[PDB]
């Protein structure tokens, strides 16, 4: 299947006293490999899976020192944001960025993205094309003037066309063992009467990697969405994930309803019935 | 601009059963800004010792959060998450329930 | 692997 490698970044402003707040993580598809994070001791980049810690201190190094860059430049730009937006000194303000690539199945480039974000709404982003942006308004716009002018979009294409790329297949290849393995749901459905004539029903999907999933309820094979609940899918906190979907139905007619899986990790998708 | 309140699900790692070792998670996301205030309870009183993940987002910006400790779950004994955000005029206590 | 080393400001 295809694969990605994304880097979060968010800075947020402390205007009682002292610098933003920095936290960046990298994931490798669902799998979180490395953090930073301005207040923890080490003033390292810091591993988070396994495969990550072969790699040698030039490495470490160089991430550290990559990372540390990157929050510095969100910590000015807090700044001229706040007077972007005519903004007191006195709130605290977040600064948000995503960048990273796909690839496909083939393992090569699919497409890259570099997106910004302040206060928690979108203020400038690369094109798919990776030439042009997109600014959300005025002020983003004089940014994108600005970029465009100093060719930024060509350095960030050659990095997320080609560095990027790279650096993921090394990973994926080094991870192997966990990052191409597919854990499919190991599913099950439980059943619980309401009343004496109606109960639900409430299909499990556990323990599956990656996250994307889809749980669909049919009755009489026939995809129903009323008198249905579908939780969002959450972690496990053991690197795999959760979903449930639930049904309410007439007791006696749950042997009419099925629960329909689909996941990466399923040649055909799995069909569950209560005949339990 | 836009605060957005945390959605809150509460759960074990592992199917629940009274005296074996588990994880209780409290996974918290859908939130801006970043600041939020999570304990776990037991019989309401903070567990110490709890443990989250690093801070990351989805695609429409919000933030999410797991909290975790270990437990060991038992008949009586109620567990609960508490969270605290600027966008909640009281803490919200969302009780653990073993089959959700 | 971070891109890098420079990334401009705003």
């Amino acid at each position: 299947g295809s694969h990605s490698m994304r880097y979060f970044f968010t800075s947020v402003s402390r205007p009682g006293r002292g610098e933003p707040r920095f936290i960046a993580v990298g994931y490798v598809d669902d799998t979180q490999f490395v953090r930073f994070d301005s207040d923890a001791a080490s003033q390292r980049m810091e591993p988070r899976a396994p495969w990550i810690e072969q790699e040698g201190p030039e490495y470490w190094d160089g991430e550290t020192r990559k990372v540390k860059a990157h929050s510095q430049t969100h910590r000015v730009d807090l700044g001229t944001l706040r007077g972007y937006y005519n903004q007191s000194e006195a709130g605290s303000h977040t600064v948000q960025r995503m960048y990273g690539c796909d690839v496909g199945s083939d393992w090569r480039f699919l497409r890259g993205y570099h997106q910004y974000a302040y206060d928690g709404k979108d203020y400038i982003a690369l094109k798919e094309d990776l030439r042009s942006w997109t600014a959300a308004d005025m002020a983003a716009q004089t940014t994108k003037h600005k970029w465009e002018a100093a060719h930024v979009a060509e350095q960030l294409r050659a990095y997320l066309e080609g560095t990027c790329v790279e650096w993921l297949r090394r990973y994926l290849e080094n991870g192997k063992e966990t990052l191409q393995r597919t854990d499919a749901p190991k599913t099950h459905m439980t059943h619980h009467a309401v009343s004496d004539h109606e109960a639900t029903l409430r299909c499990w999907a556990l323990s599956f990697y990656p996250a994307e999933i889809t749980l669909t309820w049919q009755r009489d094979g026939e995809d129903q969405t009323q008198d249905t609940e579908l939780v969002e899918t959450r972690p496990a906190g053991d690197g795999t994930f959760q979903k449930w979907a639930a049904v309410v139905v007439p007791s006696g007619q749950e042997q009419r309803y099925t629960c329909h899986v689909q996941h990466e990790g399923l040649p055909k998708p799995l069909t569950l019935r209560w005949e339990p | 601009m836009i605060q957005r309140t945390p959605k809150i699900q509460v759960y074990s790692r592992h199917p629940a059963e009274n005296g074996k070792s588990n994880f209780l998670n409290c996974y918290v996301s859908g939130f801006h800004p970043s600041d939020i205030e999570v304990d776990l309870l037991k019989n309401g009183e903070r567990i110490e010792k709890v443990e989250h993940s690093d801070l990351s987002f989805s695609k429409d910006w919000s933030f999410y959060l797991l909290y975790y400790t270990e437990f060991t779950p038992t008949e009586k004994d109620e567990y609960a998450c508490r969270v605290n955000h600027v966008t909640l005029s009281q803490p919200k206590i969302v009780k653990w329930d073993r089959d959700m | 692997y971070l891109g890098g080393p420079d990334f401009p400001t705003i």
